[PDB]
């Protein structure tokens, strides 16, 4: 999922192609103001989709969820489907 | 009354209305994305000495 969102953070235009000083002096100083925050938000971005190592600690908040779900009193891979399934079997027979 | 004749602008408020932000450096582009791909040399290459392919796609023995 890190790389669906790294790909689009591969199609960011190049806004170091505008750090020159004839778009410096060219622009509006609240327009390029914005346009600086705008970089800095960048890298705010793309340093922590490349954070990988904090993929290993977040599938352990999925984990203890997932595995008491799978303790089951009835069984690990019960479902609403084969339950419902089994309900039509136990009232459309005789009690 | 020879301070009326001068300009009322100081040059004080020249330098911050010329200087109003201070400019991105050339080379804080590369340190930025050098120390951010450094980490996908780590995780993802084969040859780190962190790789994340024996975390995410455990080997069969």
């Amino acid at each position: 999922l890190s790389n669906e969102r790294y790909q689009l953070l591969s199609q960011w235009p190049d806004f170091t192609t505008m750090y020159g000083k004839d778009f410096y002096y060219r622009a509006h100083p609240e327009d390029l103001k914005k346009f600086y925050d705008a970089a800095d938000e960048y890298y705010k971005l793309y340093e922590t989709v490349t954070e990988f190592d904090s993929l290993s600690a977040l599938a352990s908040q999925v984990v203890p969820n997932y595995a008491a779900r799978r303790r089951s009193t009835v069984h690990p891979a019960i479902g609403s489907t084969v339950a419902d399934g089994a309900f039509t079997n136990f009232l459309l027979s005789k009690q | 009354d020879r301070v009326l004749s001068l300009p009322a602008v100081s040059k004080n408020q020249v330098l911050e209305n010329v200087f109003h932000t201070a400019p991105k450096a050339p080379v804080e582009h590369l340190e930025k994305m050098v120390s951010a791909n450094s980490k996908v040399y780590d995780a993802l290459n084969l040859q780190s000495k962190r790789v994340l392919i024996w975390q995410v796609k455990p080997a069969l023995f």
